[PDB]
């Protein structure tokens, strides 16, 4: 099972918005990295705290979106979440 | 500093803005990071406006 989806589903699980995903892109035209970054809008007890996690970057979105939703479940569990 | 952890948890700054990126020994952190917590593969950290 893939990072990208087990953070979708905890987020549906405990009635979160779906995380957003975006992409910083660096470098000239004939090699780009990019770098994932995947926002979660982590809502305990009715307030809301903004989760912002990036990975490393790669040359292949999907795979930057990965690490990223990857380092935000790495944050989730360490604070107690599934 | 250096903290085992068993089956504890970790509160969440609630209401703040969270930031978590792999961590490099050699990463810079911005003006307005604090550091709230890291292994050695990740590392999270806040800003303070």
């Amino acid at each position: 099972s893939s990072a990208k989806s087990q953070l979708y589903n905890l987020c549906s699980v405990r009635h979160w918005k779906a995380p957003l995903y975006e992409y910083i892109a660096e470098g000239p035209c004939h090699m780009k990295i990019f770098t994932g970054k995947v926002t979660v809008e982590m809502k305990e007890d009715s307030r809301i705290t903004v989760l912002e996690c990036f990975g490393n970057p790669q040359y292949k979105k999907k795979i930057a979106a990965e690490q990223a939703a990857e380092a935000a479940l790495w944050y989730l569990k360490n604070v107690g979440l599934e | 500093k250096k903290l085992i952890m068993g089956t504890g948890h970790l509160s969440i700054p609630t209401g703040q803005h969270v930031v978590c990126r792999p961590w490099n020994p050699e990463i810079t952190l911005p003006q307005d990071a604090e550091m709230l917590f890291r292994d050695d593969k990740f590392i999270a950290y806040r800003l303070v406006k």
